[PDB]
């Protein structure tokens, strides 16, 4: 799940998909246990620099 | 000198004609570390009686324009507020 | 002298001396030159593909950073810097 491919549907084949593991960020150890157990989105922005 | 000295008065001689031909006083001269291009060119100051002012005229790239113009200064000796 | 108007510099120097009869008695004039300018002869044009998607408009900024004396392209992205 930390890959670069082509879709593979048809409107996709063309289209470059860069995916990542959302779970591998490792966010969470981030911050101690005590903090709380549910960490959940709330908005994501993206960069192309 | 053996056992004398060269500030001895000895003679009235004449000078000669012949040699190389005199330059105009050119000095171009060696950088230092600074590259700073330079030229000197000394006026004939020569009345003086073992005295006399000795003003040359001096070109530093990058000097500004004094009574000698762009890049050219004569060094009159000055004392000054420090305006840095 | 040279003027221009804009700036001048000195360009002919000689020496020269008066025989005491009015004869004019001279070494060879000592040449300068200083370097010219005439955008309206020397302009000229050249692509900067090498700056391609630099843009003021943006985070984008001329400044000589690290090595100085030459300013680079550095950009200010969010939480980040990148320079070129």
């Amino acid at each position: 799940n930390n890959n670069l491919a082509f879709g593979a549907g048809t409107d996709t084949k063309t289209s470059l998909q860069a995916s990542v593991s959302f779970a591998d960020l490792k966010i969470r150890e981030d911050y101690p246990a005590s903090l709380g157990k549910i960490r959940r989105i709330k908005q994501i922005s993206v960069t192309l620099p | 000198m053996q056992n004398s000295q060269d500030f001895s008065i000895t003679e009235l001689s004449l000078p000669k004609g012949g040699g190389a031909i005199t330059g105009m006083g050119e000095a171009l001269t060696p950088t230092g570390p600074d590259g700073m291009a330079a030229l000197s060119l000394p006026l004939p100051i020569s009345a003086g009686r073992g005295y006399a002012p000795a003003f040359t005229l001096n070109y530093n790239s990058g000097a500004g324009n004094s009574p000698f113009g762009l890049g050219w200064d004569c060094n009159v000796m000055t004392i000054r507020r420090r305006t840095h | 002298y040279d003027e221009s108007a804009i700036a001048s510099t000195l360009v002919f120097v000689r020496r020269v001396g008066h025989e005491q009869d009015g004869n004019v008695v001279t070494l060879p004039p000592l040449e300068l030159a200083y370097q010219d300018f005439s955008p309206r002869h020397h302009a000229h044009w050249q692509p900067m593909d090498v700056l391609a998607n630099f843009n003021a408009i943006q985070r984008w900024q001329l400044v000589d950073l690290k090595g100085e004396g030459l300013p680079g392209l550095l950009y200010q992205d969010k939480g980040a810097w990148w320079y070129r």
